RNA sequence: CAGUCGCGUAAGCGGGGCAUAGGAUCACAAGAUACAAAAAGGAAAGAUCUUGGAUUUUUGGAAAAGCUACGCUAGGGAUAA
RNA sequence: GAUGGGGUAGCAGAACGUUGAGUGAAUCUUAGAUUUUUUUUUUAUAACUAAAUAUAGAUGAUAACUCAAGUGAGAAUGGU
RNA sequence: AGACAACACUGACUAGGAUAGCUGGUUUUCUGCGAAACCUAUAAUAGUAGGCAAUUUAAGUAACAUCUUAGUAGGUACAGA
RNA sequence: AUGUAUUAAGGAGAGUAUAACUUAAUUUAUGUUUAUGAUAGAGGUUAUCAACAUAUGAACUCUUAGAGAAAUUACUUAAUAAACGAAGUGAAUUGAAAUAUCUUAUUAACUUCAGGAAAAGAAAUCAAACGAGAUUCUAUGAUUAGUGUGAACGAAAAUAGAGCAGCCUAUUAAAAUAAGUAAAAUGGCUUUAAAGCUGUUUGAAUAUUGUGGGGAACCUUCCUCAAAGGCUAAAUAUAAUACAUGAGUUACAGAGAAAAGUACCGUGAGGGAAAGCUUUGAAAUAGUAGUUUUAUAAGCAGCUCAAGCAAUAAGAAAGCGAGAGCGUACCUUUUGCAUAAUGGGUCACCAAGUUAAUUUUAGAUGCGAGCGAAUUAGAUGUGCAUAGUUAAACCGAUCAUUAAAAUAAUGAAUAGUGUCUAAAGUUAGACCCGAAGCCUGGUGA
């Protein structure tokens, strides 16, 4: 079939209310290992700062005067001081500071993008949520952290233990891998609640997300929203000329 | 077992990396495969030396000249603009001018000094179209004509073409008019623009204007000729008779 | 093969000499070709073809005299006592 | 019941090891991780078994795959 | 006296800025193949370029080597005057 | 190392609560918040058991009045390093396989002057018949045009980005619009012959009602601009300080300096160290212990054969080895080395085909007559290929030569492009170490 069907949840239940169609083309690509492997090296090239730097002979501090005399010292001969040969000399090929950076074929590395999340989809590590999405953390608590009553102690110290609980309970938490949560925009319930329990998982905004991050954790609970932009933007190798993209089999029953 | 930890190019993506002066049994050891004490061990060789004898270019010179002034035509055939026309790529009921060849992908991404119509398939070319291109070889005007259709060459400059795809430039196959009589006309026709649209060059030189004012190119310049007068602005067709 | 000349009844012969011993480019000079002509019309200076002047004789083509026992450096023992 | 088997200059292919990084918020460790040694085995520039000595819960070590090099020294009247 | 000018003077010391067709050195293992010291040119003859030609692995083969049979080129050893 | 922010004169001597810094070397006050902070006590030497913000007393000598042998004299409310900027002057090593033109190189260096930056700057500019619209910095354009015998040197238009600002009534005080000037000859510089700079001798014109300059020898038409008068911030250079980042260093590394321009060397200019911590303890080397062999023998000390000794004990033989035989170290360099040819006292550590740009190839892989890049509607951003041919244009699936042409012949025609891995050509230190010498500025009688 040309398209693949997506299940849409309500992130604090779990539970089917939407369905979506994408194009076989987006979330069900055959697994290239080659291509996935030049998207990842291309993206550790970028984050390298390539900054290490050596002294050769021609920057090492000192005079350039010949040390010895050419004849008559019964020594091997000897020039200046900074040479390679001597103690405090230069390495002659040393690091330098210079870009560590490769190319990679925008239309290859969009085939990578949605490569990896095809190997989410086949394997049931994608989890796409209803837009919106935030750690449903308590109200009574959340009252008192606004208003102050609580210490900053003690804020932390309860986010760490209902996070831990809350994702036992959906068995996402270190004991089965780690999620992903990738949203649109920045969230304070959820980006905070992952900064301070990190063992469990991690949560990233779309800009922030690259072809190792759809890789790294167990699953990768997207937005429905988030997910129709990251394939949109990712699409250069198809539309060229449209496919399926979001398209609503089943509406939400409101 | 991880996905990151089972990733790798193919194996024929990968060549040997050769480290040489790392020992004898790699291959590449004492002398790193540059011989025995010579210039090419201690030193660097010329690459335009040839041990001292001269090379050919001095014996036998440097033949001819590099012309800089000469034109570069992007060279389109009547074999593949059929085949543009059957994709649905360029419409053939509205004029194809330079604006639309470049922009259908036709010649490629690159604009050059002109566009050259030549006439390979001239024989297999039945539509009838109504192109306006810089120039045109005499196998295709006559194949553009054979099927019912109107070629017009005109002179045109690389900044003249690509303010025509920028839009900044409108088309017309007609020249400038000269002359007090139409000094309102073309002023009437600026204004109801409301935009500043800058004007397509005419031809200057003796060469260019010859070449668009003969009626064997199909030049936009050909209709101030007379049936008797020649496009040369120096010769003229003698008169043959009893003198 | 094309062009067009000579000799010979004709067939045919002739792109120097019975054969084997005369160096380029660049620059310069004399002719032709009509290619390009730095805004444009011309031109200059260039390009193509033909041709001429060379102990360019270290003749695949630098305009070039010596001393050191006051001597120096890099090598060779690939050449000496 | 396949064929082939010395090698300098030199050309070519396939690998190991070293240092750092990714997977790694991973895996393992007083029921002994790590211990420059000794020992045992395996077609083996390497790892492994066991022993002896000391005592760490991570500023510890680590397979596999991949990435990048200040990556491999009995030879320079070499340098410290 | 080529004497002296602060270790140095046929031109001091010091800082900055070189080259060396010359000499020496160039670091782990396994595996496969495997030369040349000849020709031509060179301000060359310790060098270098182009060939011959070592290697890699793809297209070809009426390839290449050897013998047999038939044929051909050319004048040595020998022998002769 | 880079980036960001801020700032725009640096050092020394001697002295002092030895975290506290200037003979006052631990001054004196104010405001706020103080554990829900900031990022109901004890303690004035048994001290500073308080941080932020805002003020405040003191702060010596020399560089630095004059003199002089700087830190002295004698006087007195005496006082400004380097790097970077501009102009002037201006080499040589080097390459061309020598070497003169050339290159090195409007370089290094020196001199003057100037500021926190400076310089430059709102067209007598570029373009080409369409138009752009000051200066400065980076990239492409461009191993291009072009010059040069060569070796090599080498633009601009334009594009992209950083900044963006125009004016004379200049936001700091300036013009009555520029004559010994433009320009020419000649001697040079620069350079493509133009334009620009310049010593000497000469020497114009008055605005598109077409006056003057320029558009790369030169004339003409046209186009463009308006010299001989000026102002202007930002992006840029350098230094100091703070902070951020790191498949950067972790003690022979990083820097020359983890207490450093100190110790020490030199008359001097100048040269210039070693050295971390409580952890770990490798080899070489030295004195011993255990097992074993050794005083009739001519061993690169290994290898082949091997008696015997060696475990107090059931089991279990590593090592040392008499005796017999084989074997003339290693590397480099050479036709050829045990060579009495080169190099090494031993061990450990440092120590040599690397990086960038450009130009290619093979393999793998993406797209595909397109590729790559870059981006409500439109446009925008190098390049390569898609058509070949010729000295070159016209021409063109045909083109070139045949002084007219013409199948007469001959030659040339069919998938590109990006990326990665690796090997490479070119230019840079270019795989590493090593000269004698040349030039410039300083030092010393
Ligand atoms: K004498
Ligand atoms: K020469
Ligand atoms: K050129
Ligand atoms: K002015
Ligand atoms: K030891
Ligand atoms: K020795
Ligand atoms: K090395
Ligand atoms: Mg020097
Ligand atoms: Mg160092
Ligand atoms: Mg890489
Ligand atoms: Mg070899
Ligand atoms: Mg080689
Ligand atoms: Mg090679
Ligand atoms: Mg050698
Ligand atoms: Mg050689
Ligand atoms: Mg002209
Ligand atoms: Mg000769
Ligand atoms: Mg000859
Ligand atoms: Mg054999
Ligand atoms: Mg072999
Ligand atoms: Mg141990
Ligand atoms: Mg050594
Ligand atoms: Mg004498
Ligand atoms: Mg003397
Ligand atoms: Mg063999
Ligand atoms: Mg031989
Ligand atoms: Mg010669
Ligand atoms: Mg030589
Ligand atoms: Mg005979
Ligand atoms: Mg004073
Ligand atoms: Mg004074
Ligand atoms: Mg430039
Ligand atoms: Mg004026
Ligand atoms: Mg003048
Ligand atoms: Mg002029
Ligand atoms: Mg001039
Ligand atoms: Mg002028
Ligand atoms: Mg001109
Ligand atoms: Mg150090
Ligand atoms: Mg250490
Ligand atoms: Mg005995
Ligand atoms: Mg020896
Ligand atoms: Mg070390
Ligand atoms: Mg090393
Ligand atoms: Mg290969
Ligand atoms: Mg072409
Ligand atoms: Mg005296």
């Amino acid at each position: 079939i040309t398209n693949v069907p997506v299940t849409v949840y309500s992130f604090p239940e779990l539970e089917p209310r939407s369905l979506e169609s994408y194009s076989a083309r987006h979330l069900h690509l055959p697994l290239r290992r080659d291509i996935l492997h030049l998207a990842v090296i291309y993206e550790g090239d970028s984050t390298r700062r390539g900054m290490a730097s050596t002294k050769t002979r021609y920057e090492v501090h000192g005079s350039h005067k010949k040390m010895s005399p050419q004849k008559g010292t019964g020594n091997a001969r000897r020039g200046t001081r900074q040479s390679p040969l001597m103690k405090g000399g230069g390495k002659t090929f040393g690091p330098k500071p210079r870009d560590f950076s490769t190319k990679l074929n925008k239309k290859v590395y969009d085939l990578a993008w949605r490569t990896a999340l095809s190997y989410r989809y086949k394997r049931g590590e994608l989890i796409v949520t209803e837009d919106g999405l935030d750690l449903p953390l308590p109200n009574d608590f959340l009252w008192l952290a606004g208003g102050g009553k609580l210490s900053r102690e003690l804020e932390d110290g309860y986010v760490r233990k209902w996070v831990h609980e809350f994702m036992t309970s959906l068995n996402w938490g270190k004991e089965a891998g780690r999620t992903t949560f990738i949203t649109g925009d920045k969230r304070p319930n959820l980006f905070t609640g992952f900064e301070l329990a990190g063992a469990e998982g991690r949560a990233l905004e779309l800009w922030d997300v690259d072809v190792k991050d759809l890789l790294e954790t167990g699953r990768i609970v997207i937005e429905r929203s988030a997910l129709k932009e990251m394939i949109e933007d990712h699409q250069s190798d198809l539309v060229t000329r449209g496919p399926n993209l979001g398209e609503v089999l089943v509406r939400a029953p409101r | 077992a991880s996905i990151l930890a089972s990733l790798s190019d193919n194996r024929g993506a990968y060549h040997k990396r050769i480290r040489k002066g790392r020992g004898p049994s790699s291959g590449y050891g004492k002398t790193a495969g540059r011989g025995t004490k010579g210039q090419k061990a201690h030193g660097h060789v010329k690459p335009w030396f040839q041990g001292g004898q001269t090379p050919l270019i001095v014996s036998h010179g440097r033949k001819g000249f590099v012309n800089q002034f000469a034109a570069d035509m992007s060279e389109l055939n009547l074999e593949k603009l059929q085949e543009w026309i059957e994709a649905g790529r360029i419409d053939p009921t509205k004029p194809i001018t330079p604006k639309e060849i470049i922009k259908s992908g036709i010649i490629g991404s690159s604009i050059k000094d002109g566009i050259k119509l030549l006439g390979r398939g001239k024989e297999s070319f039945k539509i009838p179209v109504t192109i306006t291109v810089s120039r045109a070889s005499a196998s295709a005007i006559e194949a553009i004509e054979a099927a019912g259709g109107k070629i017009v060459t005109r002179f045109y400059t690389k900044e003249s073409l690509k303010r025509l795809v920028e839009g900044k430039s409108l088309h017309t196959d007609k020249p400038l008019p000269v002359g007090k009589e139409h000094v309102e006309e073309i002023l009437a026709q600026a204004r109801s623009l409301k935009k500043k649209y800058y004007r397509l060059p005419d031809p200057t030189s003796r060469w260019d204007i010859e070449y668009y004012r003969d009626p064997a190119h199909r030049g936009y310049l050909s209709h101030q000729l007379a049936p008797g007068e020649s496009p040369s602005l120096y010769f003229k067709v003698p008169t043959g008779g009893e003198k």
